[PDB]
RNA sequence: UGCCGACGCUCAUCAGACCCCAGAAAAGGUGUUGGUUGAUAUAGACAGCAGGAUGGUGGCCAUGGAAGUCGGAAUCCGCUAA
């Protein structure tokens, strides 16, 4: 159905992200602070949930 | 506090001829000419060294925000040297599950038509930036190759064609379809 | 069920204790004041940490119980159930009043008792946790979590005393070894040079 | 604690450099202590092995340059991942048995194969599996009677060939480990003598 | 065609749920036919899990026994085994002397993965109290006896 | 004040601007600036790119079973660069 080395490219660009708990912003995986001004650049981050 | 002097340094190879008009850097070599204007940074650029082997960037009496812009210029000029000597090549794959992404090339690489993305009847026509040539490559199944001298224009065109194939109102973690940047490199090797 | 704590926050009225004049006060929300391993000797919990108020305000008994429950439940998870002693050094003695509007308005508007708060000054210790020297950051984190149950601003201060005593920790062991201090369960007894000599003989024998 | 072990390493260098002045330097390249302990059992009465910081190694022996002038050339010859093994007895038998005692190590993704590796005719021992990962490189194999049975020898990786993870799961399932990474000898020390 | 298999066993008592089937699968031996022998040839353990290895030839099996490090300690300390219910308070409350640990030292000397005699008593006397046992006392009594009063041959 | 005023701080896609006084709190920020305290650093540190995390042990504990990972008293050895 799909090739795995092509799959990890799309997981890198689509779901391997960090989500801000305060403003739902999609951040890079090595993020400790959200880049949005409206949440006050908070450090309250979580990983993006992996699909099952 | 303001640091008295902050300087950084670009080592220019002998294949490259560089000249400056104030804060406007012109770079000429084997593949062409690149011009970048730096009148918004307010630094001192010096083309010292006989035969101009070395370029020096100075910030005098700068704060922490102003000292960050020095190696930014030293990276931009190195990117221009790299893109005039070796060039820039953005190899990028197209990932799909069911519908094959049909990619055709028009007007000698300046326009790219995308058909059958997620089974849609809409044709995505992507204009390319002036100076960037796009082509369907060989030896791989579904891969496009972008060619140029300017990393800004090449990567911005790659961002345009990547954001052209985006999935709307679906779970994008499941619908992992599009055209994604796989490898960033040069035209010829070093 | 009750009013928010911003109503009865500042020390406005004179202190109004439970007495033979003010009767009918409901029971205070906090009744357990010290807990953990409170049956512990002096020489095994040498580190003491205080939460110290920086404001002159009233702290409710509900807030006191909510803070000590949180401090207990963090310190049990952090250092075990028998490796600490938490003592709340504030007892709710001020009685706040409620004037119910069922329509007489402000005629005869003296309040019936509603609840109990504690009048707290600047620099006054709210809670004190004693434990070993290795559990310093756990005491700091437990008091930092308990700061969120209180109005106003509090500070965290690691004391220079030895546990729940009034003697300095650098000289405490020497003063015990010179038999000027005697262990007396949770705290110590200070022995001066002013008694009859028959107690000095019983001390040094 | 590091403050005391940092002083314990110097005594270990100082009181053993005067013991064995015949030091065949070996290279610890992706090796584990489970492989080191197998070496240490045969190497008790003859040679002793040691690992440590190479800068601290450069510091310890340069305090011996005054009272032991035979140790001058060791500082240009300790670069990269370097550990000690110390020997007094002979120079040839420690060539013989160190290259003898080898245990196999599993394949990696980015580790070279230094010689020609063959795949002999042997049954896999498992029935119907992924048959699309056999003709991808070019291995001829007919699925005979359900169980996958391979036919002939296919040179998967020759010398001067970069490797990847495309040939790792088929080795892991069949327990075929091509190369055993061992302590290769880089430098020879016999009282000042240097050999290749 | 020799092909050994690594299999963990339960003892001389027969269990209920079988997990030994897939490793004896590809050569084709009957599970209870080999499971009666894997218990009866072993025989002595009868109470605790033990790695009894299975070295099968092209025709029939061989029942070899490779003891563990502290399973021999549990075997030497003779607690009477109860039924298979695994009831409460089956702890090891018994006394071990200094002669019931040198046999493991000589065994692991003969198999050669250890330090010298102080080391090969030092693993097993250190791990004797790991389970919750005592060699007439806790681990602080094996650091005093090894220093200048050891049982080194 | 049209003084060639002094030294700093601050960028707001909601800047701020003078007793009463005419509008804000707890909590936060890897924005930036100044401090307090504690570490380790040429016996070579923080990044950044590999090996290895096991032997006892699948610890005893409580369970339908929890095996370095779902609870809780515990929290010791070897080899050791680990
Ligand atoms: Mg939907
Ligand atoms: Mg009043
Ligand atoms: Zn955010």
């Amino acid at each position: 159905i799909i090739e795995p080395s092509l799959r990890q490219l799309a997981q890198k660009y689509n779901c391997d992200k960090m989500i801000c708990r305060k403003c739902y912003a999609r951040l890079h995986p090595r993020a400790v602070n959200c880049r949005k001004k409206k949440c006050g650049h908070t450090n309250n981050l979580r990983p993006k949930k992996k699909v099952k | 506090m303001k640091t008295i002097l902050s300087n950084q340094t670009v080592d220019i190879p002998e294949n490259v001829d560089i000249s400056l008009k104030g804060r406007t850097v012109i770079v000429k070599g084997p593949r062409g000419t690149l011009r970048r204007d730096f009148n918004h940074i307010n630094v001192e650029l010096s083309l010292l060294g006989k035969k101009k082997k070395r370029l020096r960037v100075d910030k005098w009496w700068g704060n922490r925000k102003e000292l960050a812009t020095v190696r930014t210029i030293c990276s931009h000029v190195q990117n221009m040297i790299k893109g005039v000597t070796l060039g820039f090549r953005y190899k990028m794959r197209s990932v799909y599950a069911h519908f094959p992404i049909n990619v055709v090339i028009q007007e000698n690489g300046s326009l790219v038509e995308i058909r059958n993305f997620l089974g849609e009847k809409y044709i995505r026509r992507v204009r390319m930036r002036p100076g960037v040539a796009c082509s369907v490559s060989q030896a791989q199944k579904d891969e496009l190759v972008l060619e140029g001298n300017d990393i800004e224009l090449v990567s911005n065109s790659a961002a345009l064609i990547q954001q052209a194939t985006t999935v709307k109102n679906k779970d994008i973690r499941k619908f992992l379809d599009g055209i994604y940047v796989s490898e960033k490199g040069t035209v010829q090797q070093a | 069920g009750r009013r928010p704590a911003r109503c009865y926050r500042y020390c406005k009225n004179k202190p109004y204790p439970k007495s033979r004049f003010c009767r009918g006060v409901p029971d205070a929300k906090i009744r357990i004041f010290d807990l953990g391993r409170k049956k512990a000797k002096v020489d095994e919990f040498p580190l003491c940490g205080h939460m110290v108020s920086d404001e002159y305000e009233q702290l409710s008994s509900e807030a006191l119980e909510a803070a000590r429950i949180c401090a207990n439940k963090y310190m049990v998870k952090s250092c075990g159930k028998d490796g600490f002693h938490i003592r709340v050094r504030l007892h709710p003695f001020h009685v706040i009043r409620i004037n119910k509007m069922l329509q007489t308005g402000m005629r005869g508007a003296f309040g019936k008792p509603q609840g109990t708060v504690a009048r707290v000054h600047i620099g006054q210790v709210i809670m004190s946790i004693r434990t070993k020297l290795q559990n310093k950051e756990h005491v700091v984190e437990a008091l930092r979590r308990a700061k969120f149950k209180f109005p106003g601003r509090q500070k965290i201060h690691i004391s220079k005393k030895w546990g729940f005593t009034k003697f300095n920790a650098d000289e405490f062991e020497d003063m015990v070894a010179e038999k000027r201090l005697i262990p007396d369960g949770c705290g110590v007894k200070y022995i001066p040079n002013r008694g009859p000599l028959d107690k000095w003989r019983a001390l040094h024998s | 604690d590091r403050a005391t072990w940092k002083s314990n390493y110097f005594l270990k260098i100082i009181q053993l450099l005067d013991d064995y002045p015949k030091c065949f330097i070996v290279g610890a390249d992706n090796v584990g202590s489970k492989q080191m302990q197998q070496i240490r059992m045969s190497l008790r009465g003859k040679a002793v092995v040691l690992m440590g910081k190479n800068t601290m190694m450069r510091k310890a022996i340069r305090g011996h340059l005054e009272n032991n002038p035979a140790l001058e050339k060791l500082l240009p010859h300790i670069r990269g991942n370097v550990g000690f093994v110390f020997t007094k007895e002979d120079l040839t038998e420690i060539r013989d048995m160190l290259l003898a005692n080898k245990v196999p190590a599993a394949a990696r993704a980015g580790a070279i194969a230094p010689c020609e590796v063959t795949v002999p005719a042997q049954n896999t021992g498992l029935g119907p599996e992924k048959t699309s990962f056999f003709q991808a490189l070019g291995i001829t194999t007919k699925i005979s009677r359900g169980t996958i049975e391979i036919l002939s020898d296919v040179q998967l990786i020759k010398t001067g060939d970069k490797v990847g993870a495309s040939e790792a799961t088929l080795l892991n399932m069949l327990n075929i480990s091509p190369f055993s990474f061992g302590l290769i000898i880089q430098q020879v020390f016999d009282n000042g003598s240097i050999y290749n | 065609e020799i092909k050994v298999v690594y299999l963990r066993c339960t003892g001389g008592e027969v269990g209920a749920t079988s997990a030994l089937a897939p490793k004896i699968g590809p050569l084709g031996l009957s599970p209870k036919k080999v499971g009666d022998d894997i218990a009866k040839a072993t025989g002595d353990w009868k109470g605790l899990r033990i790695t009894v290895k299975l070295t099968i030839q092209n025709r029939q099996a061989q029942i070899e026994v490779v003891p563990s490090a502290s399973a021999l300690i549990i075997k030497a300390l003779k607690e009477p085994p109860r039924d298979r219910k695994k009831q409460k308070n089956i702890k090891h409350s018994g006394n071990i002397t200094f002669d019931e640990i040198v046999n493991i030292a000589r065994q692991m000397r003969h198999r050669s993965l250890a330090r010298e005699l102080s080391g090969t008593i030092k693993e097993i006397l250190g791990t004797a109290q790991s389970v919750g046992c005592n060699v007439d006392g806790r681990h602080p009594h094996d650091i005093i006896d090894d220093i200048n009063s050891g049982a080194v041959e």
